[PDB]
RNA sequence: CGUAUGUUCAA
RNA sequence: GGACCGGCGCAAGACGGACCAGAGCGAAAGCAUUUGCCAAGAAUGUUUUCAUUAAUCAAGAACGAAAGUCGGAGGUUCGAAGACGAUCAGAUACCGUCGUAGUUCCGACCAUAAACGAUGCCGACCGGCGAUGCGGCGGCGUUAUUCCCAUGACCCGCCGGGCAGCUUCCGGGAAACCAAAGUCUUUGGGUUCCGGGGGGAGUAUGGUUGCAAAGCUGAAACUUAAAGGAAUUGACGGAAGGG
């Protein structure tokens, strides 16, 4: 239910949404108030973990702690590469803002 | 799957000449379907048959005359020169006075007499008689 | 030449169905296979029944049951005669002897 | 002879047989 | 000429500013930079070290105390462990299974460490070759090759 | 090319040892080898260090596993079982 | 029966037979004309609807699906439409 | 019947003789055309846009109040899936049970099954490739289908 | 509980 | 030296009774204590979608009871082998007392079974009747859901897919029988495998697979006038029933 529709809604943002994938762009956006949410995987270090939510609770964001690791999270978002973290800036057509 | 559906109309026709029934459904349609139940009602070997529309391949009803003792179909569709076609009847037909074998030709689909009339050879598409 | 439509079992829609073991022998006979027989009686038989009546310590005491489940081989069944050959159309015939 | 002992009646056969062409080879 | 690999831990000592470095029998799974707890109350699991009274029965411990206090003892070669059989909490008396299948009465204040130790299967490898075996025991003590006496 | 066609990794060992060994020791000698991917970073650079020892070569992590796997299956049978009973001595 | 009519088939007999094999196939859904109990408006619903319809606006359930027919929800007044 | 079960089902859909648009339809073809790409831009499958359509709109057919199949007019207006939603359905299965599997590697049940899913993707893709519906070398590869769906 | 066997051809 | 039996308690390993059915599911092999999780599946329902994408299949591939084999764990019970006690002319057996391998779990092999419905698959047609399981639809009434509502339990039907059953001068068949084993001298829907008197012989030999056991492929010389099927009448039976 609730894993099957995050990743068909992260399916839907990566081809109609505005995002960026990685640790350093994710601060960066976060910083410039542009992030809507953060999705993290679930084997992120626990410091940047830690450190990224303490980032979205001073820029008033929510964080979604992905239900996969680093390798699973970057299939979800279709890509052949691991990602850790990332960062949805306009949820385009889907809803996971809902 | 139906790879035939004149072979599947024949032998329903054949099935319901057998048991008496006076009526049979015949699914799906052709043209060679009509155009060989054309030949027998030509001969009288079956009575009028209704075409059903359905903007599907269609289905018929033919009225039975309880006449046919067979109505069989031939696969694959042998070409049947003119020189053969006394060949074919002799093993096709229980006798030359009565029965034909349909053929499909140039000219169309037509008895066996007919075609030599016509001068044509074709396919052989079944018989009755 | 096949002698029972349903090769004497009951077996139509499965592939295996487990086995059990007789209760005389001990034989491995398969479940669908095996003559069964629920016997209910009770446990004092009819003639001592009498006895046990004056000899309990109530007024009106009814005797419990025994209740037994056999399972028969073929071969222990026709030996014990829980079963016995029939006719050609005789064997059809499926419906329990009567009471 | 019942047919699965002349089946292992056989196998024994050829058994003895493989042994003895394994020792000439 | 050790098969279970070693941890070594940290911890600071209670009654001086002083790190207290520890040398662990490794449990199966632990990794560097892993917080491990040891005390009657830890929690229960795999690294931690917990006396045997605490335990649930059924707990698969290593590295346990034969005698109250004594730093471990019981179930230390790789690949090996204890079970927590049943406690009497009226002789605070634990049974516990060995690695050999003797069940051995122990008191309920026997600390243990909680998993398997690691490095096991070691046995499984066919040594092959008489320098294997020869590199095997130099490690070890002088012990190897073994003349009959016949 | 395909060089072997069944000895593999064991034909390091010639014709030494016998085929029952060699092929013992195939399956281990491939799982030591191998590399595994790491739980921590997600990278497959977990690597044995030593017996019961594997290290990855990325986020430099140390684990104690198997002696030829990474973990073995009494390990992570006895760590659910672990879990389990932890729950029990909680709610 | 030897003698069946099978170009005019009564219709109870064609309301009997499968859909697929009636003399001329077609379907037994429908189309229905939808009234809440709240506002005004009028939902068309597919008799064998698959989805939640929700009354847009209103935002109330109006049926839910099941293995054939959708089940109205309660005090729901429903008409079949007519094509 | 089924190609890939002994199954010998029936049930489907009869459509009705009658192709025209009932009078109780205000819907316009445009009107109906535009509705479906607010849907496919939402992210739904042709398939499911019909739904939606035939369940709260009153639209029976599309093909009959538009005179074009919903793919085809999805095609028009450029918002056709890049891989055809059958062929999507199928490879997204496979990697569903392929995910299975490494866990239960002891379901033979689950291996026959996906032989069966991947015989039906092979027949499906290669008639794609022959109406040159997918490019003339596409090929369903089990390692790097898993970021294509979902 | 517990036993086996019956030379060749010939109506 | 307290067996068996009775009571309490503990340990281990196997097994899942009765409910359990000519019932269900699965491609077969097969599948039965509870609960959770994981992925899958038929059928039904559909005014959804695609639009011929299909059927069958040399090569090729996955699964494949039991026994068997290899490595590890376990080892109650049963139990090849073996030992013994009986029985017997003998008894290397049936019976009995033990009991190894195995039986059990995990991982790798093996690829065979009366693996049987001794009956290829896909498609169409051809009588009737009572059920049954799954899905849907319709309908007096009973019962719980406290009243309503729907929903379940029951009752009466219909449709679709299934396991079957009874009956029938459909028709077939050497018959036993079969609603398919029918729609065949009135011989052709499509397609795969496969038989050509009995043996020799699934043997030899070559190839191939396997750790092995073996699996697969597979002859010839020679020999023979029957071997065999179904059914009938008798005779016989250490078969039953009645005299
Ligand atoms: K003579
Ligand atoms: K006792
Ligand atoms: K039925
Ligand atoms: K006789
Ligand atoms: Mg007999
Ligand atoms: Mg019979
Ligand atoms: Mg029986
Ligand atoms: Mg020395
Ligand atoms: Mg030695
Ligand atoms: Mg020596
Ligand atoms: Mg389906
Ligand atoms: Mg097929
Ligand atoms: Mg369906
Ligand atoms: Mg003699
Ligand atoms: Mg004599
Ligand atoms: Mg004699
Ligand atoms: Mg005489
Ligand atoms: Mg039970
Ligand atoms: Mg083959
Ligand atoms: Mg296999
Ligand atoms: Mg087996
Ligand atoms: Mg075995
Ligand atoms: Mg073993
Ligand atoms: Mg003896
Ligand atoms: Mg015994
Ligand atoms: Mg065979
Ligand atoms: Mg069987
Ligand atoms: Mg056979
Ligand atoms: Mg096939
Ligand atoms: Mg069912
Ligand atoms: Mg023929
Ligand atoms: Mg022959
Ligand atoms: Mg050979
Ligand atoms: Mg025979
Ligand atoms: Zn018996
Ligand atoms: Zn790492």
């Amino acid at each position: 239910k609730s894993l099957e529709s995050i990743n068909s809604r992260l399916q839907l943002v990566m081809k109609s949404g505005k995002y960026v994938l990685g640790y350093k762009q994710t601060l960066k956006m976060i910083r410039q108030g542009k992030a809507k949410l953060v999705i993290l995987a679930n084997n992120c270090p626990a410091l940047r973990k830690s450190e990224i939510e303490y980032y979205a609770m001073l820029a008033k964001t929510g964080v979604h702690h992905y239900s996969g690791n680093n390798i699973e999270l970057g299939t979800a978002c279709g890509k052949y590469y691991r990602v850790c973290t990332l960062a949805i800036i306009d949820p385009g057509d889907s809803d996971i803002i809902r | 799957v139906r790879m035939n559906v004149l072979a599947d109309a024949l032998k329903s026709i054949n099935n319901a000449e057998k048991r008496g029934k006076r009526q049979v459904l015949i699914r799906p349609c052709s043209k060679v379907i009509v155009r060989f139940l054309t030949v027998m009602m030509k001969h009288g070997y079956i009575g009028e048959f209704e075409i059903i529309d359905d903007h599907r391949a269609g289905k018929i009803v033919v009225n039975l005359t309880g006449r046919l003792n067979k109505c069989g179909v031939i696969s694959p569709r042998f070409d049947v020169q003119l020189k053969d076609l006394e060949k074919w009847q002799n093993n096709l037909l229980p006798s030359r006075q009565f029965g034909f074998i349909v053929l499909t030709t140039s000219a169309g689909i037509m008895d066996h007499e007919e075609a030599r009339r016509k001068h044509t050879g074709g396919k052989i598409l079944g018989f009755f008689f | 030449t096949k002698k029972r439509r349903n090769n004497g079992r009951a077996k139509k829609g499965r592939g295996h169905v487990q086995p059990i073991r007789c209760t005389n022998c001990a034989r491995c006979v398969p479940k669908d296979k095996a003559i069964k027989k629920f016997v209910i009686r009770n446990i004092v038989e009819a003639a001592a029944v009498r006895d046990i009546s004056e000899a309990s310590v109530f007024d009106a005491y009814v005797l419990p049951k025994l209740y037994v489940k056999l399972h028969y081989c073929v071969s222990c069944a026709i030996h014990s005669k829980v079963v016995r050959n029939r006719s050609r159309e005789a064997r059809k015939d499926r419906t329990p002897p009567p009471r | 002879m019942r047919a699965k002992w002349r089946k292992k009646r056989m196998r024994r056969l050829k058994r003895k047989r493989r042994k003895m062409r394994q020792r000439s080879k | 000429g050790r098969g279970a690999p070693l941890a070594k831990v940290v911890f600071r000592d209670p009654y001086r500013f002083k790190k207290r470095t520890e040398l662990f029998i490794a449990a199966e799974g632990i990794h560097t930079g892993q917080f491990v707890y040891c005390g009657k109350k830890a929690q229960l699991n795999i690294g931690n070290v917990l006396p045997v009274g605490t335990m649930p029965e059924g707990t698969i411990v290593c590295c346990l105390e034969e005698k109250p206090g004594d730093r471990g003892k019981l179930a230390r070669a790789s690949g090996n462990y204890a079970t927590v059989i049943s406690h009497n909490p009226e002789t605070k008396k634990t049974r516990v299974k060995l690695p050999s299948g003797s069940k051995k009465v122990i008191s309920s204040a026997n600390r243990a460490v909680v998993g398997v130790v690691a490095g096991g299967g070691r046995i499984d490898k066919p040594i092959l070759k008489a320098g294997r075996a020869y590199h095997k025991y130099k490690a070890k003590r002088n012990c190897w090759p073994r003349v009959r006496g016949v | 090319a395909k060089r072997t066609k069944k000895v593999g990794i064991v034909g390091k060992y010639g014709t030494r040892y016998g085929a029952s060994l060699r092929k013992m020791v195939k399956k281990i000698e491939i799982s030591q080898h191998a590399k595994y991917t790491c739980s921590f970073c997600g990278k497959t650079k977990m690597k044995r260090r030593a017996v019961g020892i594997w290290h990855c070569g990325s986020c430099m992590k140390t684990v104690a596993g198997g002696a030829w796997t990474y973990n073995t299956t009494s390990a992570v049978t006895v760590k659910s079982a672990i879990r389990r009973l932890k729950e029990l001595k909680d709610q | 029966p030897l003698a069946k009519d099978l170009l005019h088939p009564s219709p109870e007999e064609e309301k009997r037979k499968h859909k697929k094999k009636r003399l001329v196939q077609s379907p037994n859904s429908y189309f229905m004309d939808v009234k809440c109990p709240g506002c005004y408006k009028i939902t068309t619903v597919f008799s064998h609807a698959q989805t939640v319809v929700l009354c847009v606006g209103c935002s109330t359930v109006l049926c839910q699906p099941t293995g054939g027919k959708a089940r109205l929800t309660e005090g729901c007044s429903f008409r079949r439409k007519q094509h | 019947g089924r190609m890939h079960a002994p199954g010998k089902g029936l049930s489907q859909s009869a459509l009705p003789y009658r192709r025209s648009v009932p009078t109780w339809l205000k819907l316009t073809s445009d009107d109906v055309k535009e509705q479906i790409y607010k849907l496919a831009k939402k992210g739904l499958t042709p398939s499911q846009i019909g739904v939606i359509l035939r369940d709260s709109h009153g639209v029976a057919q599309v093909r009959f109040v538009t005179g074009n199949k919903i793919l085809r007019i999805l095609k028009s207006k450029g918002l056709a899936p890049d891989l055809p939603e059958d062929l999507y359905h199928l490879i997204k299965k496979a990697v569903a049970v392929r995910k299975h599997l490494e866990r239960n590697r002891k379901d033979k049940d689950a291996k026959f099954r996906l032989i069966l899913i991947e015989s039906r993707i092979h027949r499906l893709a290669r008639y794609y490739k022959t109406k040159r519906v997918l490019p003339p070398n596409w090929k369903y590869e089990s390692s790097t289908a898993s970021a294509l769906v979902a």
